[PDB]
């Protein structure tokens, strides 16, 4: 069972620091080089730099050359990446990845991936979300079926959660992926039902936002 | 550096076709009789998975429907039988020169039969209202092919600003796509107009879906 679990990711202000850990366990770390690769949302992947198995060369992107230290430590087995001086663009999930040789060194590729951790750069302080109900309107309903929705504004950080009913409610939903608007998070999600079953039963949607402990549970009620 | 163009940018297919993806390069990858080009494929939310290396070379474990071919600058990866587990990503990525570069990437996606949206628009909230802010959503769901355009008309005219977008990714349950349109408006300006309408432009229809609400109901 090869494997890397990189730790270490979280929040930081623009032009803080922070260190990442990469935990290998089952292979001779001592003789595979490592790399470190991030990729933003949505983005692709960029290779960020490589550490001989024995921190004899070590190669930085120019993008963090002057920034982020790679290292690595051979008895406990583990691979850092220092970072400072970080910026907007430095948001990213990162990755730790083995190189590996098929014919010998200078033919190598990555053969090993951990799960990551995210690290994200920013100004904005933990920020509960506004949970909004989205109702259609009396006559405005038509159809057998009826759209109803929530919009999750302005919140920080990343993730929220949301579920129809406490899940009771699983067809027929979309939550969308957050947009970040400003340096807030904005989302939202919608759930179709029968129109026999909304105005006369209840419909409501859970929003859980673990970094500000929020839990709020907006009933979707008709508009008068 | 080296760049890794990929093509298509996203790819229909049916499960039991073949399937073959490209992969140029701005430069020769070849070192001295062997080209340093690699696939890895990447599925929503999860590390890439190592397919080919040296272009030609399948890692062991990765299924023999799978295989790539190439040299020089062009590289391509084949899935003859592709099956359920192919749809994902697929990413080009070099290991000659420094910066080591990725292709922009591939995505498979499940060929499905076209599918015109289900639009519906919401007004503002009151709790929203009394912030002071005001945003109108707007939802097209369960369509098909991925491409659709969102256009903004505020009692007549459209508007451009102040409006923001997400889409899903493909549903595994039906295989459509689903969008979510917000505009968001000052409390004031919300109120010195009436008309606020949602259009879908979709390829399923050359006239475009249309959803709007009127105030003062």
């Amino acid at each position: 069972d090869v494997q890397l679990v990189e730790s270490g990711g979280g929040l930081v202000q623009p032009g803080g620091s922070r260190k990442l850990s990469c935990a290998a366990s089952g292979f001779t770390f001592s003789s595979f080089g490592m790399h470190w690769v991030r990729q933003a949302p949505e983005k692709g992947l960029e290779w960020v730099a490589y550490i001989s198995s024995d921190s004899s060369n070590i190669y930085y992107a120019d993008t963090v050359k002057g920034r982020f230290t790679i290292s690595r430590d051979n008895p406990k087995n583990t691979l850092f990446l220092q970072m400072t001086s970080l910026r907007s663009e430095d948001t990213a999930m990162y990755y730790c990845a083995r190189s590996n040789y098929v014919g010998y060194h200078v033919r190598w590729y990555f053969d090993v991936w951990g799960a990551g951790t995210t690290v994200t750069v920013s100004s904005a302080k933990t920020t509960p979300p506004s949970v909004y109900p989205l109702a259609p309107g009396s006559a405005a309903q038509t159809n057998s079926m009826v759209t109803l929705g929530c919009l999750v504004k302005g919140y920080f950080p990343e993730p929220v959660t949301v579920t129809w009913n406490s899940g009771s409610l699983s067809s027929g939903v979309h939550t969308f992926p957050a947009v970040l608007q400003s340096d807030l998070y904005t989302l939202s999600s919608s759930v179709t039902v029968p129109s026999s079953t909304w105005p006369s039963e209840t419909v409501t949607c859970n929003v859980a936002h673990p970094a500000s402990s929020t839990k709020v549970d907006k009933k979707i009620v008709p508009r008068d | 550096d080296i760049q890794l163009t990929q093509s298509p940018a996203s790819l229909a297919v049916s499960l039991g076709q073949r399937v073959t993806i490209s992969c140029r390069a701005s430069e020769s990858v070849e070192y001295y009789g062997s080209s340093l080009m690699q696939w890895y494929q990447q599925k929503p939310g999860q590390p890439p998975k190592l397919l080919i290396y040296a272009a030609s070379n399948v890692e062991s474990g990765v299924p023999a429907r799978f295989s790539g071919s190439g040299s020089g600058t062009d590289f391509s990866l084949n899935i003859h039988p592709v099956e359920e587990d192919d749809i994902a990503m697929y990413f080009c990525q070099q290991s000659r020169k420094i910066p080591y570069t990725f292709g922009g990437g591939t995505k498979l996606e499940i060929k499905r039969a076209d599918a015109a949206p289900t639009v519906s628009i919401f007004p503002p909230s009151s709790e929203q209202l009394t912030s002071g802010g005001a945003s109108v959503v707007c939802f097209l769901n369960n369509f098909y092919p991925k491409d659709i355009n969102v256009k903004w008309k505020i009692d007549g005219s459209e508007r451009q600003n102040g409006v923001l977008n997400s889409w899903t990714d493909q549903d595994s349950k039906d295989s459509t796509y689903s969008m979510s349109s917000t505009l968001t408006l000052t409390k004031d300006e919300y109120e010195r107009h009436n008309s606020y309408t949602c259009e879908a432009t979709h390829k399923t229809s050359t006239s475009p879906i249309v959803k709007s609400f009127n105030r003062g109901e």
